[PDB]
């Protein structure tokens, strides 16, 4: 994964 | 020479 | 509360002057930027809201801002590359590295994810990371002389962003920054955390990846056997990339393909080489044939190790990609293998499965095919047994093959086909 979205 | 690179 | 904000009323908070206004809308922009489903990123954006959440990165007298605005920003810097540069393009790199020294763990963490969306955005935005000072600071959290102490997101964090730090092409990474990452990155390939060893191998296999000195810079660090270690593990996604750095490694010289055979790879082919999961084949029979493209010595430990049968086996049974490399590796190895070698090659069972391969509809394998058996051939003639190899090719229906090749549309496959046609039937 190049970019991760924090939830 | 004969390698192959990814 | 601060669920289900409107974009405009967000911006009327921020632009009060009040900071535990601006705090409260900061948060409920945050909450709608982590909404699964359509978060409304270029909303926010045109709302002009990125500056001032750079600006609020910089509120050290109220720590929850910082950490809400790094959230959101993390949040938009994790979509496309506009948006994304949109965050840089705030000023948002500086601030976030001034953040990575941060008391708070949480606010420095974000700021750590913060830095490696933007890295992974591109090799552009990831060498303006490295140019704005950020590896220092990244290494310095992990200066521990246990890395167990450390909190289990914090370390997988730090080691996710550090991957995407010596991740991408054109160009690679900065030489002097690699090596200032390689021995961090080293302890971590050595910890017990299977996510923080997948991305830690990942970020081996992209700086293996480029020319035979990358190679050498990383296979002096003593990473090998380690790589092998992990190889051998259980979990896709440790085996995945541990497979990709080996390949990576034995495309490069001799002697780091040696370092490779000596760490005992090959000892694990066998079951890579009949892995369920298709990639894991395929990448498996490419490094195969990147070792049988090697000296003589390399062929004969794929030899000793039993391999010859398998990939046989992936030649007669497999994915057309992984069967592609498999004839890769067959004209490798008859390029450069000994006579015994490839009459031992031929006593495996390859030439069936290598004539009805032949019958695929791509060019460059038909070539490759046609380069082993031209190979073999020569074998055969120094054996004074080309007659017998012609009756296994006509047997199994390979003749027939060639002859249908010989009116082939590609001009080298009629030639090398006619030039077997006339030279052995």
């Amino acid at each position: 994964a190049r970019k991760r979205v924090r939830k | 020479s004969r390698k192959r690179k990814f | 509360g601060t669920v289900n904000w409107s974009v405009e009323d967000i911006v009327k908070g921020i632009n009060s002057n009040n900071l535990e206004s601006q705090l409260q809308a900061t948060q409920a922009a945050r909450k709608l930027l982590s909404r699964e489903k359509q978060p409304p990123i270029d909303n926010i954006i045109r709302a002009g809201l990125i500056p001032k959440f750079v600006s609020f990165l910089g509120k050290t007298d109220c720590s929850p801002i910082q950490f809400e605005s790094a959230w959101a920003l993390t949040n938009i810097a994790s979509g496309t590359s506009e948006q994304t540069k949109a965050v840089v393009d705030g000023g948002a790199i500086p601030a976030f590295i001034s953040l990575l020294a941060s008391p708070h763990a949480h606010i420095s963490e974000q700021a750590v994810w913060a830095l490696g969306n933007i890295a992974g955005d591109g090799s552009a935005f990831r060498d303006l990371v490295i140019k704005h000072g950020a590896i220092d600071p990244l290494l310095a959290l992990l200066a521990v002389p246990d890395l167990s102490t450390l909190a289990c997101g914090y370390l997988r964090n730090l080691t996710w962003t550090l991957s995407n730090l010596c991740r991408n092409k054109n160009p690679a990474p900065p030489l002097d920054a690699v090596e200032q990452i390689l021995p961090t990155l080293v302890r971590l390939l050595h910890h017990n955390d299977p996510e923080v060893l997948a991305d830690s191998c990942w970020a081996i296999s992209y700086l293996t990846d480029g020319p035979n000195e990358r190679i050498e810079m990383v296979v002096k660090k003593g990473v090998v056997p380690q790589l092998v270690k992990l190889l051998g593990a259980t979990e896709l996604p440790i085996v995945t990339p541990a497979l990709r750095a080996i390949g990576n490694i034995v495309t490069g010289t001799d002697e780091q393909t040696q370092k490779v055979i000596d760490a005992g790879a090959l000892a694990v082919f066998p079951s890579l080489l009949t892995n369920p999961k298709t990639n894991i084949q395929k990448e498996a029979t490419w490094t195969m044939s990147n070792i049988t493209a090697g000296r003589q010595d390399q062929i004969q430990q794929v030899v000793n190790h039993g391999l010859v049968p398998f990939l046989v086996g992936v030649l007669s049974k497999a994915d057309f990609k992984t069967q592609k490399e498999a004839a890769w590796a067959i004209t490798n190895y008859t390029s450069g293998g000994t006579v015994e070698q490839i009459v031992y090659l031929v006593h495996c069972g390859i030439i069936e499965p290598l004539m009805n391969l032949l019958s695929a509809k791509d060019t460059k394998i038909i070539q490759v095919i046609l380069d082993a058996i031209s190979n073999i051939f020569q074998a055969a003639e120094k054996l004074g047994e080309t007659e017998k190899l012609s009756i296994m090719i006509e047997e199994c229906g390979g003749l027939d093959k060639i002859e249908a090749l010989q009116r082939h549309e590609n001009e080298s496959v009629y030639k090398a086909s006619l030039n077997l046609i006339e030279k052995y039937f």
